[PDB]
């Protein structure tokens, strides 16, 4: 149609654009429209696209406006996003793990892609995980799988130990307290290590903090 | 459409066609046009200068025949005017000076009589009023006598020639007639016509179907006489004086074979008072040979008539009827983008069922419930439709079947002041009235729909009135300069809206408008426009009492000097 | 943003009323 088209260009055009503030918008638009069901997949199709065009062009802005924009659709109560769950998921998990979403600037930028879409991971876990039965073991086993592995960098590591993180207090007390001594060891390896300097300092801070914090409430 | 303007003598508003510059021309009362310089020929495009030449053409093709004066007008196209000198100059004019006196002797060879005379009579001091009918019928004789005077309140007034037709149409409508009547005070005598002259064509086997001797009970009672159709295809273009109609506006839309005749006999319908025929012209309004105006001015009728009592109901169901008229809409409008919506049997008259509706709705105010409920029922039809060219008369007359909705719907007036918390409807009905702001206006070389949607956003505020929202678009919509159907639809709304406001001001801000907007022709469209309608209303508080306006107006005169013989003639009436 | 948030809703309206019309057909 040519109302629903023009919409979905006009969100399209908003992604892209150096507006921030029209990102923005386009972010509000898409958790509070309603009548949005049919634009929808092309919606996530386009998104989904975007994202791997993005990570291979480190465009950092991009990928941060498409996690909020799979996060506004996630929680706008005019969208039954249940079927597209499925290509939601390894998408964001994709910038949670990605070996090249570089974070090479001040790690706002990018620590803040990495934990921006674990916590897009972490709502869909924590809305859907009963429901699906597949969803949560998929999505441990990939994070386990990356914070445990000798041979991935600190900034995939750190990104996979936030997401455990933020899933739920008992993944907290289940994956992460276990493994908390024998990563330690093992892989301290600072960070798995350079990787590492002061990113494992700010990054394992935040784990050490995050872990106490997590530990302590798991035990309260 | 002329004889409207021909009804018009004493100060307001007619004039000559042959318009003669004599010496001794000293009624000019009434002619201020000459026809002296420039914007006077201009002018002699004004409808009566048109379509009453056209008028006076047809009827002299009917006295001189039309192969008679075929054979004129084809020799004066070839017909040549050379020059030639006695050193062998040969010169050639046709493409090339004709003259109109040798016209006059051309015609007036091959064929006519006195045109002289007929002319006159069209121009100077002419034409007729009103026709008096009286009729009667007698048992004994069976003779069918009618009595037809004429009559003319003007100055100047004579006894006219004007062929009036009649043919009476006996029990079952199966009659004939003739007449001519062309004398001030006429009684003519119409011989023993129980039977027709078409007795058995199948006309009358119809009364001789088996209402020649069971209703002999009632052909016997002659009481309900011989009835008597009045004025065939508006056979003389007059206002008749017809007691007891209803019966003759029947027939004329039933069995008439011309349409003239049933249009204007669904005028008189609308108009005069008549009894219960809305169930008959239900086979005008689907008869599937006639015009998009003849089914429109059917549902009109229904429109106009608009209950009498307090069977209002009883009307719309039909209405609504073919306010689905086949609509098929689980195709459409998806289906009806493809199509050319069959032009939707007209939108002429699709139009004027929802707005036989809505006029129902604004002549009695129990109506409006029930209206709101049908007319609610075409918007949920709307807002599914693309562009298509036949489609655009339809979007067009559907935003004045959309404006008298919501004019009803919020008719206690006291303003609008805000019309308090209507949201169901003023958000809904903007959202129609306005464009789609995404939809750029760069594309379509037509605009329709947003020049009758301004109509829809106004209108539906005038009836209460919210003032200053109005003129806020239409400014900006002729400074932008795109499009000029746009331009012109919003600047007619700039007036329609000073048509109604009376603050000084923005009649001022108006005749700057006028002046300086700097499109020349837009400039005439507005000047006409406030020309038209009058700052003043009943009340005569300072009538005309200016100096900078007339200042203003010496300098519009003159301007023809520049170039707009259509602006002086502003000027001429704001004189 | 106004005029994007109307068009937005007028879209939503276009949509509910093709299903409408869907269920009609049904």
């Amino acid at each position: 149609s040519v109302e629903q088209q023009l919409y979905y260009k006009e969100i399209t055009e908003a992604c892209v654009g150096s507006c921030e503030a029209k990102r923005a918008e386009a972010l509000q638009s898409i958790a509070t429209d309603p009548g949005l069901y049919q634009m929808l997949p092309r919606f996530s199709t386009f998104i989904s696209e975007g994202v791997r065009v993005n990570v291979v062009q480190n465009n950092l802005a991009l990928l941060i406006y498409l996690m909020r924009m799979v996060k506004a659709l996630m929680d706008n109560p005019t969208l039954y996003l249940e079927k597209y769950v499925h290509e939601l998921i390894p998408a964001v998990m994709t910038c949670i793990v990605s070996r090249q979403l570089c974070l090479r600037p001040d790690v706002d930028n990018h620590w803040a892609l990495r934990d921006f879409a674990a916590r897009l991971v972490a709502q869909i876990c924590k809305h859907f995980s009963t429901t699906t039965n597949n969803i949560q073991s998929r999505i441990t086993k990939t994070f386990t799988k990356s914070w445990v592995d000798e041979k991935t960098p600190w900034t995939t590591r750190y990104g996979s130990i936030a997401g455990l993180a933020e899933l739920g207090h008992d993944v907290i007390k289940t994956l992460i307290l276990p493994r908390l001594q024998q990563e330690g060891e093992r892989i301290r390896s600072v960070l798995d290590g350079p990787v590492l300097s002061n990113i494992d300092r700010i990054g394992a801070d935040h784990v050490q903090s995050l872990l106490l914090k997590h530990c302590a409430p798991v035990l309260a | 459409k002329i004889v409207a303007y021909e009804l018009k003598t004493g100060g307001v508003l007619l004039h000559p066609i042959f318009g003669g510059g004599k010496e001794k021309d000293n009624p000019a009362s009434h002619l201020h046009f000459s026809i002296k310089h420039p914007h006077t020929l201009s002018w002699e495009y004004y409808s009566m200068f048109q379509c009453k030449a056209h008028l006076v053409m047809r009827l002299i093709e009917n006295r001189i025949s039309m192969e008679f004066m075929l054979q004129v007008f084809n020799k004066l196209l070839s017909l040549a005017s050379t020059a030639s000198s006695q050193k062998f100059q040969s010169h050639m004019w046709s493409q090339m000076l004709v003259s109109t006196s040798g016209f006059l002797k051309s015609i007036s060879n091959v064929s006519g009589k006195d045109i002289q005379p007929l002319i006159k009579q069209w121009v100077d001091q002419s034409g007729v009023v009103k026709f008096y009918g009286s009729f009667a019928f007698n048992r004994k004789r069976n003779v069918l006598e009618l009595e037809i005077k004429q009559d003319y309140t003007s100055p100047g007034t004579q006894k006219y020639v004007g062929p009036l037709k009649v043919t009476v149409q006996e029990l079952d409508g199966s009659f004939n007639h003739t007449l001519q009547i062309e004398e001030n005070s006429l009684k003519h005598d119409i011989p023993c016509h129980s039977k027709s002259r078409r007795n058995k064509k199948k006309k009358i086997p119809l009364m001789n179907g088996e209402e020649v001797d069971m209703d002999l009970s009632a052909m016997d009672a002659d009481s309900p006489l011989l009835w008597i159709r009045i004025d065939p295809d508006m056979s003389v273009l007059r206002k008749v004086e017809f007691e007891q109609a209803d019966f003759m506006w029947q027939y004329q839309l039933r069995y008439e074979r011309d349409v003239v005749a049933q249009q204007e006999s669904i005028l008189a319908l609308e108009k005069f008072p008549t009894p219960a025929s809305r169930l008959a012209l239900t086979d005008i309004l689907e008869q599937e040979q006639c015009f998009y105006r003849v089914r429109m001015s059917a549902c009109f009728c229904l429109a106009k008539i608009a209950n009498s009592m307090v069977s209002t109901w009883t009307g719309p169901p039909a209405m609504k009827s073919l306010f689905t008229r086949m609509f098929c809409c689980k195709s459409c409008p998806n289906i009806v983008k493809t199509n050319n919506f069959m032009s939707f049997q007209s939108y002429f008259l699709q139009k004027t069922m929802p707005v036989a509706m809505a006029l129902l709705r604004d002549v009695h105010n129990l109506c409006p419930k029930e209206v709101l409920t049908f007319i609610l029922d075409l918007i949920k039809y709307n807002d599914n439709r693309k562009n298509k060219f036949s489609d655009n008369y339809y979007r067009a007359e559907m935003i004045d079947a959309l404006a008298n909705s919501v004019t009803p719907a919020v008719s206690v007036n006291n303003e609008v002041r805000t019309l308090d918390n209507l949201n169901p409807d003023v958000r809904l009905i903007l959202e129609e009235i306005t464009r789609f702001l995404n939809m750029e206006k760069l594309l379509p070389s037509y605009r329709h729909t947003i020049t009758v949607s301004c109509l829809r956003a106004i209108r539906v505020l005038q009836k209460n009135g919210h003032v200053p929202s109005d003129p806020a678009l239409f400014k900006s919509y002729a400074e932008y300069g795109h499009f000029v159907d746009i331009r012109i639809a919003a600047l007619e709304a700039v007036v329609d809206y000073t048509k109604v406001d009376r603050s000084y001001e923005e009649l001022q801000w108006l005749l700057n408008m006028i002046q300086n907007d700097p499109v020349p022709y837009v400039r005439h469209k507005i000047l006409n426009m406030l020309t038209k309608n009058p700052p003043f209303t009943k009340n005569m508080e300072s009538p005309l009492c200016n100096e900078a306006l007339v200042d203003q107006l010496w300098k519009l005169m003159n301007s023809g000097t520049s170039h707009d013989w259509r602006l002086r003639c502003g000027a001429v009436d704001l004189y | 943003y106004q005029v994007l948030r109307e068009k937005a809703a007028s879209q939503r309206r276009d949509v509910e009323r093709a299903l409408t019309r869907f269920m009609a057909k049904t």
